[PDB]
This record gives structure tokens, sequence and C-alpha cells, in this order.
RNA sequence: GACGACUGGGUUGAUAGGCCGGAUAUGGAAGCCCAGUGAUGGGUGGAGUUGACCGGUACUAACGAGGGCUU
RNA sequence: CGGCCCGUACCCUAAACCGACUCAGGUGGUCAGGUAGAGAAUACCGAGGCGUUCGGGUGAACUAUGGUUAAGGAACUCGGCA
RNA sequence: UGCCGGGUGAAGCAGCCGCGGAAGCGAGUUGUGGACGGUUCACGAGUGAGAAUGCAGGCAUGAGUAGCGAUACACACGUGAGAAACGUGUGCGCCGAUUGACUAAGGGUUCCUGGGUCAAGCUGAUCUGCCCAGGGUAAGUCGGGACCUAAGGCGAGGCCGACAGGCGUAGUCGAUGGACAACCGGUUGAUAUUCCGGUACCCG
RNA sequence: GAGGACCGAACCCACCAGGGUUGAAAACCUGGGGGAUGACCUGUGGUUAGGGGUGAAAGGCCAAUCAAACUCCGUGAU
RNA sequence: GGAGCGGAGUGAAAUAGUACCUGAAACCGUGUGCCUACAAGCCGUGGGAGCGUUCGUGACUGC
């Protein structure tokens, strides 16, 4: 009953993204959505916007509205599209500051 | 502490300005191979 | 001080796994 | 009350003095406040002890309240609102509960207020 | 005790705070009265304030077995 | 009755100028209150302004800026450097 | 140049199965791809990279590490999808020969209103000196020009110099100086010695 | 009531120490320190240009560069 | 909230969606077969048991 969302270039580095991420893998969906809320993290906001839209994709376009038998099967971070900078520092230099963005994809399928 | 580069307008004028460019013939070069090098710009 | 070489892939992976979250 | 160890809040000793008489000056107005968990915790012991010398009444007291909390509006409400109605309490006349952190910097938050 | 960690307690509760008392520390509160032209002094009174030390007091907050085989 | 042209916003001991930066630096001149004090020093205030430009805790070692140290008093050190 | 292939799927890329003694090959095959290739004999070469503290682009390691740029903010309410940072109120602290109010130089629209939160802000943002649109600077008396000249510049003729060019007279420019007539109060979101009110002054 | 007079803020400077040293700063910060009516400091406008200027003289300064500036050209120097 | 995405639609083709023909490598992930916590390793190579969606991995041992 595989359904899935994704939201791309979403403002956070991969990794900070991954960091939360990783809670979510293979939980019941609705579980899944109580650990996100009580999370400290501040990636944990666009992870658990994303995973609505899995459960809602689920719900509306495949007609499985009962969101409790389901889990997360698939939920994965990719690097996105990187932005560069600079910063003044000591003695005229220039180090560089890269922005990171990523790619996150969220996939609920029946239990 | 001070830097080397206190701008004066008038004074970027009358060192630089297009009136002192062409009172030399050694100046009235440098303002031709501008505009044949095609600059906007052609004296500060 | 600076890093001698380029750190191993295994070795660089050993350490981040030690940062993760903790489930609430 | 007992002093703090380690650093004090606000930064300094000073700050730390206004910051804990600000706070019970606040407390007393409105009943309850929301602050962090850290700033709670140092004022519920000074809170108390300015209820216990409300509860005296004599004029006295009225003095060394006062060198705490400034206004005397407030200390009025203390000494003819707040202390009567805990004249027969023996203590802890402060309640504290966690909520959760606050957003921005994750700061652990609390709710002190007075027990009814 | 850097953080983990270690130790004790978690309403069957004195773990911490508060509240009562002590011990300590300073050293004679505020108001009133008396004396003095006044600065000040005397009485009420080892007073008032007071943290960590001490005794009381519930008022506030307390994942993990089903035993491999051979001799 | 006529009296022309340019400037007139805004910043200016600075987040708008010169330093590549919202940079602990530099930037001519004018205004200049109260109490103490000789004073434009210094302490607290006025006219007026600011608290926004990463935060919350936690008594570790250690570093830096401050503070106090019994008895001795340069015995430290190249040197009373601080 | 002769002979051939291609929407019945060419080049390029990724595999699988085979082949050669090497550089390498497959008119074998599969997937992707969607319009150009194979081969005989010759002919030409910007014809083969792993190193030059080589050059350009992308991306790692150091590492979720150092830093986040000099003293204090707290609470209540409000707006808001979201508030430690945005608004209002209260309190507390700081500057105050200045963290206040002006001006020249410089900057050049950063000023005001409304809207926005993608880019920027060393966090955050509903806020901004950011982005978009619109608006805003009023002079007979303020500063300067139409008045004067200093240091100095230019310079008709002119002198000197092979050429280029150097100097300079009459003159003409050149404020940082001289001469010259307006003060108080009010008003807008943004201007005021400029507009408005009263009373003045100067030249023709 | 004179002074290249005395003490001492502004202003000019940089003797000592600590910090900073991929700094807040390509020369600064904090506390002391020197001059502080003069050979002083400063604004505006001028002016001296490279084997040359200027220099109370250190080969110092001449746009973060000076025992001979910087840019283009000879030039793809050797 | 928006961004963005899942259906739907256009298109021959939507991992052709105005970040867009082809889409390599470095680099970053998810799943999966094998090995790995008594071991000294220019990280390969010879011998070799075991396990498994010739092939993949490689206990142990020689160089």
């Amino acid at each position: 009953m595989e359904a899935r969302a994704q939201a791309r270039y979403i403002r956070v580095t991969p990794m900070k993204a991954r960091r939360v991420v990783d809670l979510i893998r293979g939980m019941d969906a609705t579980e899944a959505q109580a650990v996100l809320r009580f999370a400290p993290q501040a990636a944990s906001v666009p992870v658990k916007k994303v995973l609505d839209s899995a459960i809602a994709n689920a719900a509306h376009n495949y007609d499985h509205t009962d969101a409790s038998s389901l889990f997360i099967s698939e939920a994965f971070v990719d690097e996105g599209p990187t932005l560069k900078r600079f910063r003044p520092r000591a003695q005229g230099r220039a180090y560089r500051i890269r922005k990171r963005t990523s790619h996150i994809t969220v996939v609920v399928s029946s239990k | 502490s001070k830097r080397t580069f206190q701008p004066n307008n008038r004074r970027r004028a009358k060192t630089h300005g297009f009136r002192l460019r062409m009172r030399t013939r050694a100046g009235r070069a440098i303002l031709a191979t501008r505009r044949s090098k095609g600059r906007a710009r052609l004296s500060a | 001080a600076v890093p001698k070489r380029k750190m191993s892939r295994s070795n660089t992976r050993h350490r981040r796994s030690q940062w993760k979250a903790a489930v609430p | 009350p007992k002093p703090a160890k380690g650093a004090r809040l606000g930064g300094s000793a000073a700050h730390e003095k206004l910051l804990l008489a600000n706070l019970a000056k606040s407390l007393f107005e409105h009943g309850r406040i929301t602050t962090t968990e850290a700033k709670a915790r140092r004022l519920r012991p000074v809170a108390e002890r300015l209820i216990t010398k409300a509860k005296k009444g004599d004029i006295h007291n009225r003095r060394l309240v006062l060198q705490t909390i400034t206004d005397k509006g407030i200390v009025h409400t203390l000494f003819t609102e707040i202390a009567p109605r805990y004249a027969e309490r023996p203590g802890g006349y402060t309640r504290i509960t966690k909520i959760g952190n606050r957003r921005g910097d994750n700061a652990p938050m609390a709710v002190i207020e007075l027990v009814e």
C-alpha cells in the first residue's frame, strides 16, 4: 500500500536532518508523529510536515483512511544543492561557508 | 588606524578629471586608448 | 595542530555513529 | 535562603538579586508566571520567605519586605490579600510545574504559582 | 560530578525546599519613651537580622530465563 | 511690481563615511545641565537614548580580566618585570 | 574512396558473456538514450597524463569541531501557522564632554506608508539600513554661484628649446579668508531660518 | 605675570607589561607612560615624481610594496 | 503558512516540470548476501572451510 511524499530543497543540513529521520524508521505512523512532536531538534518540524503528507496521500489518493495500520517503510534524506558564501576573517583572508540543503522522503505502507 | 584612501570628489576631479586628461598630450593618448578599448567610464 | 592525513572512511564513520539523538 | 553554587543567574551577583526580587514582584502581582526552570527553582525559596514575613504583618516586617520589593502597592497586596490566605498553611506556599522546552533556545520552562 | 557515570529517596515517603526550633555569625534592630539647644546617649532587650551545621514537621515537589552436545 | 541657478530627504565618535564585513580602529567643527569637585578628570544623575542582532544551564582541569591573603619581606629574577 | 548499418532504435553511458601476447576488441547481448555510425586502402593530426608546491569546476578530511566580534535584561498581554529576539505596559540596569542634539566631507534614496519573509542578517523572525510598489527634499535674507582676492594653476602676444616641449606679461580662475539683507512660534508620516502666523530687512 | 616653565584632561605620541597571534583589528585592546603655549596639534586649498622627490638622517617615507614605486610595452628576456 | 509533494491531466516520453536533451566520476544515502568485538593489518596475493540474494563474501594460514 506504499504511499509516499517528500519535501525537496528543505533548508536544513543533511546530517542534521538524518539525526531526526533515523528515529522514525519502522514505527507506527501515529507513534512516529508522537515522537517528532516531543523532539528537541529543530529539524523535527519539516520532517513531521512531510510525515503528514505521506499519511494524507495514503488516506486520499489510495483510500486507506485508517491511519493506524501504517508504519514507516522508507525514510531517507538526500543531499541537495549547496549554496556558497564567504566570511571575512583575520588579516584580510576569507573562508568559505556552505549552506547545505536536503531532500527528505518518507514512505508509509500498510502493515 | 588611518587608511590610504580618504575620498574627496573635488581633489579627484582636479587630478584624474577629464579636463586634466585633455591638457597634456600624454594624457589625451590615455583617453584615446580607452575609447578604442571600449570602456564605459572614460575618465575619473 | 593540523590533521596529518585524510581520515579513512572507516574511522570517520566510527565516530559519526556516536552523534545520534535519543528516542524520547 | 541558601546561595547558589556556580554561575549566578543573569551573569552577576548584582543582577541576580534584582532579577529574583522583580520575579517575586511579578509572582505576587499575577499569582502565576512562566519562566525558565532554573529561575523557577531559585525563585521558590525567595518568594516563600517573603510570604513568611508577610504572615507576621507588623510594621517591622513590612520594612524588611520593602528591602526586596521596592513597590509599596505589591507589598500592600502581599500583607492584606496573600498573607491572610496562608494564615493556616505552614510553608510550601508555591507550586512548580514543568512544561515543554521553549522554542528558539530549547530552554526548559516551568510555571510557578501560588498554592490556592 | 566537565557530560556520562556512582550513591540515597520516590507518598509504605524526611530526598530537597519551605515551616518550627537549636548551634554559629555579627553585636544591641524598627516603633515608642527619657535626657540633651544639637550632634548623640540611655531603656524597652544578648535585642533584630541571619546561609550551608543539627533535630523535628508532608506544607510544596519526588528491557530481562526455560539450561546444546560427548564421556 | 520683480528679485535668478545649485543644496535642502536620511546617516554623520557610525549598522548608511575610510578600513573587503552590521569590523573592539580612524573621522574636522558646534551645542555642553544637577550634586560633590579646581576641572570638559572622576562617581551618581538631567535633556535624551539604549538593553537585537545567538541563547539556557552547569561550583571540572585550564586560560584571561579582577579580588584577598597568615609568618617572612626580593630569599624570585638576567634585572624589584609585574 | 568502395562496400554497408540506423525510430525494426546511431552516438554516448552502465552492466553481462566471450576474444587477443600488449596497447585493446566484439556487424555479441541487455538497460538507458533518442539521431547519427561501421569498415578496406591511403592521407592529416590541437592523436593518448598520474605527478610540473600545474590550471578551472565540483566534492571530501579536519567536524557537527573552533567561532558566533567586548557588562543586563525580566515579566504580563497582543499579533501570529510558528515568538527568548516583533508591538504595547510595568520594572531593572547602562551612557550622559556622550550610547544625547546638529553640521562639513563622504555615502546616494538607506528617509515615510503599505506589502513580503525566497536570497542577506554569524541563531530567530511576523521584524530590518534586505526585496517590491508608491510617496517624500519648497529660500530675495541659511551655504555656494551671478561680488573680491591669497598659496597656486592656465595664459593672447612673448622668450627659450632639433621635434616633443619649459617659462611667463597682460589677463582669468582659485576659499580654507574678506563684503553682503530674518527672527520667534506652529504644522506633516516623511521638509522647514524654505510652508503657515506676526513682526522685520536688502537690491531694482 | 615672562617661559621651546611646572602638575594635569581634550589632542598628539607609543616607554613597560599582559592579551591578541587562522586576532574584534594585514599593527590593535587593557592598565600604567611622554609632550600637553610650542621646534605644538589640526582642517581646507596648493606644490615637489623615480636614479628622481622629501628627509631634526632610520636607507626612513613616496597609496598595506622601496639599497631605486606602480602600470603597459621589448616579452613567450635570460 | 508557503515551499514542496501524492493522485489527475498534456505530451511519443514528466527520474523531458521552466532547478528542465544525454546525465559519467569524485561525494552522500536506503535495502540487501557474506565477514567482522583475543586482534598488530603498503590493506594485496597463493592455499582454503563456511555461508548465500560460475558468481558474492572470506574464518584460518604462507608470502
